[PDB]
RNA sequence: GUAAAGCGCACGCAGGCGGUUUGUUAAGUCAGAUGUGAAAUCCCCGGGCUCAACCUGGGAACUGCAUCUGAUACUGGCAAG
RNA sequence: CGGCCCCCUGGACGAAGACUGACGCUCAGGUGCGAAAGCGUGGGGAGCAAACAGGAUUAGAUACCCUGGUAGUCCACGCCGUAAACGAUGUCGACUUGGAGGUUGUGCCCUUGAGGCGUGGCUUCCGGAGCUAACGCGUUAAGUCGACCGCCUGGGGAGUAC
């Protein structure tokens, strides 16, 4: 059964990048939306678009720089089987700071740097590079 | 042997036998490295030509692409930073610093001729400051010419030539929409001021009629 | 200017009607002490000829690597067939902490400071290939900025 | 330069069947007519123009062009095209490693040249018959194989090809060496190795001729420049 | 723009599948291959034997136009099924024209009954007939001057199997294959059938409304085993064959050619 | 899959995991504080034995536990969809 | 699991709608089904055939071959619980280029004809990216991921002893 929506998102994105798909669509969720927004802010994607009322569909638009994809790597870290929660000091650095780590915090979902700046940790969703 | 089996693209060989012999070479991007093959293990083959016909300062430059990269490569072995261009006689104006000019110029009558035939035309070694000096000696002149072009009032002309790049000398062929962004652009009049400059050119041709 | 290291040389056999024909394989690697690196794997009936071939091949099929000053830009993994390799940027003075073929390639590459372990197989050929792969994929800050449409200070 | 109507007349828009296509060509396909793929001329034309411009630029800097077609339908035409602009060509079977293994083939060229000289300039006749027949046969072989590229000297600076899938060996060689590739690529073909792809009917004779003629004209222009 | 889309549907509108629109201009002749271009993906490898008329020499130079046939695409490279079949549609149209006025008038010269019925030939092709049709009455053209010239007056046609029998004389006078498969049966009814594919043990001549015949390898000639059918007859040609044997059950009508 | 390693196949309790929206809670989670976490040991900056080991001042650390005050994105609970 | 028929009976798929409203996935223990051989009791017994007997072959022939031939194979009700019980590939879900078929639905289309254009289910082969020690797998993954379980830790001794 479908158990982890976010991870499914990330896999879809990965597969689109692999296959040189322009855009990747999937059912929408708020957490998914926020993640997409974070990615866009962090520039791994061009734009995201949710559409629909009863069952809305998130549609991300993937990014390709000099042929190859932008999202070099994208992994979940927290997962239903095994959750990961980090305190602000302990927060990670993806690719020695070049990549990002999406982290959900009390004040919303943000990149690891942003969280560090804020002064708070939380659940580590995914690394992106 | 790579050059012999068409692996080291060797165009011209602008070199002065009996002194310095610097020459650039191109190659089909395939992990070949042209200069490297010409040099060898610690200048293995380089030493051969060094003591071949006589003590010569042979040099190899990694040709990049087109003639623009040939300019810098012709200034080697030294440190080029920038260069000017033109039409038929572009005259590569070498732009380096006094400190690095000592080696770049090397000898008054040696590296100034060896690097002159490098591109096939001729080079004009200059200085970083020299470039700027001549650079400004050009902004004032599309203006530094008794202003024989458009002409209207002078108080507006100063404020227009402040923002104006390359004065107005034949600037109508450029973007005719960025001067309308200037604070003060009602009906097409500045787009008309440039037309006046065009008329001034015709007036200059009429002056040629006055002299021919 | 280029420096060249023969990593290994190995005798390999071919059985024929008469008996065993022996030959020699030479694994070399070359580099300019900067980003640029290339390995070559030559074969000949005699050893010196085989290493000569290895050098020739290495000199061609060279690859560039984006080095932050003496070390790497971030931890990087690279694999090839059995040899799976981890290598990690390190502070000036630490030197090349790496084993075997891997070491050699790093030195010619002109990296001076790394912490580096070869998991899995340590078959010199495969492990050097894996190293090269890890070095190639490694991107720089400017590169990622360009990829992503940002400035370097935005990425830090 | 080359108009769309002319291409349509030639039969460029036609492309291979629907069981023989390549999904990397899906962009370049427009539709499928009578279970036959149609190439999108709207997307073909601009790129063809581009490719022409690049070829012209190459010519301007005194670039060496190699014209490859071994389809044996358009071998005559490719040779004609090469000659019109006095460039080089391989209208018969491409020798495996012609470019990569140039140095060996260069000897081959030299032997061919020597044989030609013997035939023509020497005027020595008086050769043992069988031996003379053998030398003649060798000459014919070498002319067929390396006739166009004999005056080439080194390695070309660009590579025009009539079929990518058919000449994939040449393409691969060009890629290994880094020579620019200008390929006519039908729906069945693989354009990944190609630098300046050209979606067009490699098979049809008139279309091939048209492709060649425009290429030759732009080479001549660049030479004039 | 939609220029191209409109053109695509235009060019759809101005071609059809079968060999109907005489469009292919002969753009290269050499012996033994003619080639055309009917606005198809490729040029047809035409035989010379589709295009020589009734005495053995060619008739069309460069630029000449005949339609070919379609609905089969790309055996690996190329385009068509041959154009004489197109001529068969014109012959069918001429035969149908009879219906209008109840009399199709041509020349028809029927010397001898292949399979009971005199063979009647229209200009290039020769068709086979059922017995009654050669003669309106018991007149029997065996006493007429050999290969005589009258006309063809249609007595019988099979309407799915191209067997058409016509009346040469007497100007004044004016599932489906397998249930009733007893028409060409009795022992020896000969037929005019085009061969389709020679499978190295066979030839597969099969013409008579969706059946299959095999003249396989043993008869074919008057040599048994060293024969290799491709050498000895043809590809795609109408020949002498007769039944010799029928299965109505395991649908193997085993024709012969040594007759 | 072939190197050791997918139960012969199913159903299914306990257990593990759980679509989507809103509200609420605040258990998990995070932040801050307080209490404690003996001294010695380890590490940092110092000092004293001629140096060192050794001795030694101050810090840091002791990743934890308990409480109180917040945060509520996520996980959980409860209520409605 | 294979001749037809009838009776009782489980599942699958498609077509539209209508409803319920997360009721789901996985599963240690547990429970059930589980080829062939084998066991028990009672029936049956044509053919075949472990065992057995004879004839050959052979150095020997406790085999292969031949002639016979009993358990068994068949039925009923119990037990046994294992097989290279194999796709040597756990189950469920999602995503990622293609081609050629088979089978079984179903929508439209002049079925003008065996057809034309789609859209579902199951299924055979080839092959791309990717993966793989390679062989190969390749939208039915051995690719990219998530949930749960089972299992492995050098060869023998040993899947044996207690």
């Amino acid at each position: 059964s479908m158990q982890d929506p976010i991870a499914d998102m990330l896999t879809r994105i990965r597969n689109g990048q692999a296959a040189n798909k322009a855009a990747v669509t999937m059912p929408s969720s708020k957490l998914k939306v926020a993640i997409a927004n974070v990615l866009k802010e962090e520039g791994f994607i061009e734009d995201f678009k949710v559409e629909g009322d009863t069952k809305p569909e998130l549609e991300l638009t993937l990014k390709y720089f000099q042929g190859k994809a932008v999202v070099e790597s994208i992994q979940r870290v927290s997962r239903p089987g095994l959750r990961i929660y980090k305190r602000k000091d302990e927060l990670p650095k993806v690719m020695a700071g070049l990549g990002i780590a999406v982290v959900s915090t009390s004040k919303g979902v943000m990149t690891d740097r942003a969280a560090r700046q804020a002064g708070l940790g939380g659940e580590i969703i995914c690394y992106v590079a | 042997p790579e050059i012999g089996e068409e692996v080291i693209e060797i165009k011209a060989a602008a070199r002065d036998p009996g002194s310095r012999a610097k020459i650039a070479v191109k190659t089909n991007d395939k992990r070949i490295d042209p200069v490297g093959a010409c040099v060898g293990m610690r200048g293995a083959r380089v030493q051969a030509v060094s003591t071949e016909l006589g003590g010569e300062r042979i040099d190899i430059v990694l040709w990049d692409d087109n003639p623009a990269q040939f300019v810098i490569n012709a200034m080697a072995p030294a440190d080029v930073a920038s260069i000017v261009v033109d039409e038929d006689k572009h005259t590569m104006d070498i732009a380096v610093e006094a400190g690095n000019l000592a080696q770049a110029i090397g000898r008054n009558g040696q590296n100034v001729r060896l690097a002159s035939q490098l591109s096939g035309w001729e080079l004009n070694v200059m200085t970083v400051d020299d470039l700027q000096a001549k650079h400004q000696a050009e902004a004032h002149a599309a203006i530094d010419t008794f202003t024989k072009y458009l002409d209207i009032d002078e108080d507006f002309a100063t404020v227009l030539v402040e923002e104006g790049f390359s004065t107005l000398e034949e600037l109508a062929y450029v973007p005719m929409k960025e001067l309308l962004e200037i604070e003060g652009l009602d009906e097409p009049t500045v787009e008309a001021l440039r037309e006046r400059a065009k008329n001034a050119l015709a007036t200059i041709a009429q002056a040629q009629e006055e002299s021919l | 200017e280029l420096q060249e290291k023969l990593i290994a040389v190995n005798r390999v056999s071919k059985t024929v009607k008469g008996g065993r024909i022996f030959s020699f394989t030479a694994l070399t690697v070359v580099g300019d002490g900067n980003g640029r690196v290339g390995f070559g794997y030559g074969k000949a009936r005699e050893v010196p000829a085989a290493i000569q071939k290895a050098m020739e091949k290495a000199r061609r099929n060279m690859i560039n690597v984006a080095l932050n000053n003496g070390t790497l830009q971030h931890p990087v993994k690279g694999v090839h067939t059995g040899s799976r390799v981890f290598m990690q940027p390190a502070s000036e003075g630490t030197g090349i902490i790496a084993g075997g073929a891997m070491r050699a390639v790093l030195e010619v590459a002109g990296v001076h400071n790394v912490l580096a372990k070869a998991y899995g197989s340590t078959n010199p050929i495969n492990v050097v290939r894996a190293t090269i792969d890890g070095l190639e994929n490694m991107n720089s800050p400017e590169m990622v900025a360009a990829k992503r449409g940002k400035s370097v200070e935005e990425i830090l | 330069t080359v108009s769309m109507r002319d291409m349509l007349k030639a039969g460029v828009h036609f492309g291979h069947q629907t069981r023989y296509w390549n999904p990397k060509m899906k962009p370049f396909i427009f539709g499928a007519r009578n279970k036959v793929h149609i190439i999108n001329l709207e997307k073909t034309v601009p790129m063809f123009n581009e490719a022409l411009a690049e070829l012209n630029k190459i010519a301007s800097r005194k670039g060496k062009i190699l014209f490859v077609g071994t389809k044996r339908a358009a071998s005559e035409a490719v040779k004609d095209a090469a000659l019109s602009c006095d460039q080089f060509f391989v209208n018969h079977r491409w020798l495996g490693g012609m470019l990569t293994n140039w140095k060996t083939v260069r000897q081959s060229i030299k032997r061919l040249k020597d044989l030609e000289t013997q035939s023509q300039d020497g005027t020595f006749d008086k050769l043992t018959k069988k031996e003379a027949l053998m030398r003649t046969r060798e000459l014919e072989k070498l002319e067929n194989s390396l006739g166009g590229i004999k005056d080439m000297g080194g390695l070309p600076d660009a590579l025009f090809v009539i079929d990518a899938d058919h000449e994939h060996i040449a393409i691969k060689e060009a890629n290994n060496l880094g020579i620019p590739v200008f390929a006519i690529v039908d729906t069945n073909s693989d354009p990944d190795g190609v630098d300046f792809v050209i979606p067009g009917n490699d098979d049809a004779i008139r279309a091939v001729t048209l492709y060649l003629g425009a290429v030759a004209a732009t080479v001549r222009e660049g030479r004039s420049q | 723009e939609s220029f191209a889309q409109l053109f695509e549907e235009s060019l759809k509108e101005i071609e059809t599948r079968p060999g109907s629109i005489v469009r292919g201009v002969v753009v290269a002749i050499d012996k033994d291959v003619v080639l055309v271009d009917a606005g198809l993906k490729s040029e047809s490898a035409i035989p010379a034997e589709q295009f020589k008329n009734a005495q053995g020499e060619l008739e069309i130079q460069v630029g000449d136009e005949v339609d070919v046939a379609l609905d089969a695409v790309e055996d690996g490279f190329g385009e068509t099924l041959l154009s004489r079949e197109k001529a068969k549609r014109h012959e069918a149209w001429i035969t149908l024209e009879k219906a209008y006025e109840d009399a199709e008038t041509v020349t028809g010269v029927i010397n001898g009954k292949v399979k009971g019925g005199f063979t009647v030939e229209l200009n290039g092709i020769r068709a086979f007939l059922p017995g009654s049709l050669v003669d309106v009455r018991p007149v029997r053209d065996t006493l007429h001057l050999e290969g005589k010239e009258l006309e063809f007056k249609v007595i019988k046609l099979d309407q799915k199997r191209n067997n058409v029998v016509v009346s040469r004389r007497a100007v004044i006078e004016s599932e489906d294959p397998w249930v009733a498969i007893a028409k060409r049966y009795p022992e020896g009814t000969k037929l005019t059938g085009r061969v389709t594919n020679l499978t190295d043990y066979g030839c597969f001549v099969e013409i008579e409304e969706g059946v299959e015949g095999l003249v396989h390898v043993s008869e074919m000639d008057w040599t048994n085993k060293n024969i290799h059918p491709s050498k000895v007859v043809n590809v795609g040609d109408v020949v002498e064959v007769m039944v010799l044997d029928i299965d109505e059950e395991r649908r193997r009508i085993s024709l012969g050619l040594k007759q």
